[PDB]
């Protein structure tokens, strides 16, 4: 793993270099939306621009300064979250948790589904279980603006579970389109009441 | 339960949702929060994710 790399590079890695398991860069974007880009409509849905999109992880990649985002798009922002917890080695939410949520809404009943999803969340890696914490904070602050930027919990799980989980999509098995429909509601479940 | 689309749309890039023109009919399989549905597309055979907005009940 390269020096100063941001994407790619697993959070057991980012913690042994620095102590903590999210890059700056990625929190200060995290930052940057929570600050500047909360009331923009259509947020993690409309789509960025790949040249801006590649500008920003240029700016990431090397950079061994603080990297500031005023003066660039929500879109392009949001949509370079997604690609780097998307770019991952291992998905955030490991590729074990979609199926244990596939489980949860198969066989739990609904009355006790949050139980048996924290209980999933609290046999993740402590480092995964961070980033979570941090990323679902994140988007429930997003999502607490649903007035102006009409992004409902149910659609950022849309928008955001197939790079938080590493999910498949067709243009597949039944049990994988289980798996993906299961992993967006536990998504959208997680950030309704966090 | 079936819906039918009343208006085309475009799958946003690496979702679970699915495009359809208008007039396609749906088999409603599970109804989530805020109006989305996982539904199976009649024409194309293909399952996803779509919203309330677009489609009206048969």
């Amino acid at each position: 793993y390269f020096q100063g790399s941001v994407f790619g590079v697993p959070l057991t890695v980012n913690v042994q270099r620095t102590g903590q398991p999210l890059p700056q860069s990625i929190q200060q974007a995290m930052r940057y939306l929570r600050n500047h880009c909360l009331d923009q409509v259509g947020l993690f849905r409309k789509s960025g621009v790949k040249s801006r999109i590649q500008a920003l992880r240029q700016m990431n990649e090397g950079a061994i300064d603080c990297v500031n985002y005023e003066g660039q798009s929500a879109y392009d922002v949001a949509d370079m979250l997604k690609q780097y917890f998307r770019d991952l080695p291992e998905p955030l939410m490991t590729n074990k948790l979609s199926e244990t949520f596939l489980q949860i809404y198969q066989y739990v009943p609904k009355d006790q589904r949050l139980q048996a999803i924290k209980a999933a969340i609290m046999l993740l890696p402590d480092e995964n279980r961070e980033v979570l914490q941090t990323l679902l904070y994140f988007l429930s602050d997003v999502t607490a603006a649903v007035k102006e930027n009409q992004m409902t919990p149910t659609n950022l799980a849309v928008c955001l579970a197939p790079s938080l989980f590493h999910l498949n999509t067709l243009k597949p098995d039944q049990k994988d389109l289980n798996e993906n429909l299961a992993a967006t509601q536990g998504l959208a479940h997680m950030i309704a009441e966090c | 339960r079936r819906v039918r689309a009343i208006l085309p749309y475009t799958k946003v890039p690496d979702t679970d949702e699915i495009s359809f023109l208008k007039g396609d009919m749906f088999i409603v399989h599970n109804e989530l929060e805020d109006g989305w549905m996982w539904v199976t597309n009649l024409r194309t055979d293909e399952q996803g994710l779509i919203v309330e907005d677009l489609v009206e009940e048969v």
